[PDB]
């Protein structure tokens, strides 16, 4: 009655180990199965907080989603104005995962990655509208971000409950704040001055 | 007792294997053999295995979609515009079946959409005044093109994102302004 009590006991402490699964404080896991995930609270899918959790060892995944606010910044690049007077602009987004279901879904993998270039593609887009229809003065002179708050109203929300899909709020995206770094006049345009 | 034994080990893999769950950005679509059965909803369901066949269509998550090209003003003008389309989908009896490539043939319509609207206005309004009325004759002229298809993609918004000039007029097409500081 040794090696059967033995036996049990071993592999009975190693599964409670795999079992096992901690959420750090800046993360949030949401199991999955196979091929699919686990569904509760009335059909809704559930994310983890930051405590512990059992998961049946080799049937349910964990894939971890940061909840921490992220840093995006776009390099130098030239956007025309009304006088054709290009202004090279850099700038930074802030944001955070709201829906980490959809996130998880629509930039398959989690990957900080993809939001970010969806994120580049819509915010340098956006910001192109804004500064065609403001000359280079109030440009370089803007204080108060009057072109970049109003770039996030309009990816935060767009025009027509229903989430527009053209917003970020379809996504697992919310771009908290919006500001450009250095709006300094290139030499090209400063010349003619 | 050996035939019984059988069709325990038949039945079990039917079950197990039948069970199937729906992630909630993805809606299943069971069909019959030739026939179309029912859309399935959400949570853990069971589909006869070897029958029936479910398809995982992404109902919420967006499907980028950029449009872009050199287009023809209406005064012989040339102006380099791009755009985007953020769309949808609907229930997959329409989307599936009713034309082919529905993503790709979004972004057929927006090429013509796009250059019919764009060849109406000049490039200087469109660079500056033409942004909000190009925005929204391009985003009800792309809905009319898809109308008769009857795809089940549905567009709430098609937002103009630029129509910066040609690279070679960047920095030219500006000798009234040279004129100007050379009469200056």
């Amino acid at each position: 009655m040794r090696k059967s009590v033995i036996a049990i006991i071993i592999i009975v402490l190693v599964v409670l180990y795999m079992s096992v699964f901690v959420v750090k404080e800046g993360e949030r896991g949401i199991t999955l199965r196979f091929g699919k995930v686990l569904r509760d609270d009335d059909n809704k899918p559930l994310v983890y907080e930051p405590g512990l959790h059992f998961k049946i060892p080799f049937i349910e995944t964990v894939k971890m989603l940061d909840a921490r606010i992220q840093t995006m910044d776009n390099q130098a690049d030239r956007f025309v104005t009304k006088e054709k007077k290009d202004l090279i602009v850099d700038s930074y987004i802030k944001w955070r995962i709201s829906d980490f279901s959809r996130y998880y879904l629509a930039t398959g993998g989690g990957d900080i990655s993809q939001a970010e270039v969806l994120l580049k593609r819509k915010f340098s887009d956006r910001l192109r509208s804004e500064i065609g229809r403001l000359d280079v003065k109030d440009i370089v002179t803007d204080s108060r971000g009057r072109l970049t708050l109003e770039v996030r109203d309009a990816l935060n929300s767009g025009s027509a409950p229903v989430i527009n899909p053209n917003s970020m709020a379809a996504l697992g995206i919310e771009v908290v704040d919006v500001r450009i770094k250095q709006i300094n006049l290139p030499t090209e345009v400063s010349e003619a001055i | 007792r050996v035939v019984t034994i059988a069709a325990a080990a038949i039945v079990i893999i039917w079950a197990a294997s039948g069970f199937y769950t729906i992630k909630e950005a993805e809606r299943g679509v069971v069909t019959r053999f030739g026939k179309f059965s029912h859309l399935v909803e959400p949570g853990l369901n069971w589909k006869p295995t070897f029958i029936d066949e479910v398809k995982p269509v992404n109902v919420e998550a967006v499907r980028e979609l950029a449009a872009s090209g050199v287009m023809l003003t209406s005064d012989e003008n040339v102006v380099r515009v791009e755009m985007n389309v953020q769309y949808r989908v609907t229930n997959p009896e329409k989307y599936l079946y009713s034309v082919t490539s529905p993503d790709d043939s979004l972004r057929q319509a927006t090429d013509s959409a796009l250059r019919g609207v764009i060849g109406k206005y000049t490039m200087d309004r469109i660079l500056t005044e033409g942004r909000t009325v190009i925005r929204s004759d391009t985003q009800r002229e792309l809905e009319e093109t898809i109308r008769p298809y009857d795809m089940g993609i549905t567009l709430l918004d098609v937002n103009f994102q630029a129509a910066r000039p040609p690279e070679e007029v960047k920095a030219a097409f500006d000798d009234a302004i040279a004129a100007r500081e050379n009469e200056q």
